[PDB]
């Protein structure tokens, strides 16, 4: 139990850091996707006009 | 007099509108290329996001890029890519002391550089493909556990 | 008849050249924008490189970007920024086991965003501004040694 306590604390630290990283990556890629869609819609409007 | 005036006026105007049509069609072709390019780029980024969500490391409330950003935008001002990478590595090395049994290893992953970048989009678009090239790579951490 | 022929040909040509001048003016304005932007970017990178040389960490033949790139071509061919940053952090963590008495410590050195970044330029230049924001940050290490 003591050994698993230490290892679980270490894994908690690791998973929290890794979750910060994954949140950042997902948010960044979502933002880029958003911008791509925005530009696409603007371009399609331009083409229609 | 009215007929001669009209024919002179039309002789003046018709070439003008033909030139306007020439310029308009050129601009229309340019805009169509722009729209096609951004279609392909937006779909590529959507595929990126779907692939990353499929990993399941983060739960997604509504599959909409504006909503997804709204779900996490606070973090984007919280961290910066390079700083986050450095601190992730710093945590990863220290915790390697404890979890030797699991034998942590980290390897990178890369998406297939879309072939349609080969098409002659022109210099204007090249920076965005460079942005994609830089941002596409990602890091994954894996541990060996119970086989 | 001769006058009518001449006036008709001129009536056709003049609008064409007027539209051509319109396109030329648009592209000339774009070119002036590009020239100013890239002049500023070249000056900014020059300032950066002059800053790093001042540290004396690396010596160079002359203050020519092509010559400097040629001098270090090997390393650019060998590594990539992410790899070296990661392994520098790893080495810093490991080697503090031995050197702790020197009380190492690192701190990133950064350059203020040039104010002229504000004079919005449009889509095509935004990626380069973002790139500079990302790359401008660099790491330093300092060690206390006999005071």
């Amino acid at each position: 139990l003591e050994q698993l306590e230490r290892e679980f604390a270490s894994s908690s630290r690791l998973v929290n850091q890794y979750h910060s990283y994954n949140q950042y990556i997902l948010a960044e890629r979502a933002g880029k996707w958003q911008d791509a869609l925005k530009r696409y819609t603007v371009a399609e409007e331009h083409v229609k006009g | 007099r009215e007929a001669t005036e009209g024919i002179n006026h039309l002789l003046e105007t018709i070439p003008q509108k033909k030139a306007k049509q020439e310029t308009c069609q050129n601009e229309l072709a340019a805009a169509k290329t722009s729209a096609e390019f951004w279609s392909n780029m937006a779909d590529e980024w959507e595929q990126m996001v779907r692939a990353d969500i499929a990993r399941g490391f983060v739960e997604v409330v509504e599959m909409d890029p504006v909503k997804i950003v709204k779900q996490l935008e606070s973090i984007l001002g919280k961290y910066d890519r390079s700083k986050l990478n450095e601190q992730l590595t710093k945590t990863f090395i220290n915790e390697q002391i404890f979890l030797t049994e699991y034998r942590m290893f980290e390897y990178p992953e890369e998406t297939e550089r879309p072939e349609w970048f080969s098409k002659e989009w022109g210099e204007y678009y090249e920076p965005f493909m460079n942005e994609w090239n830089q941002l596409q790579s990602r890091r994954l951490i894996l541990m060996e556990y119970k086989g």
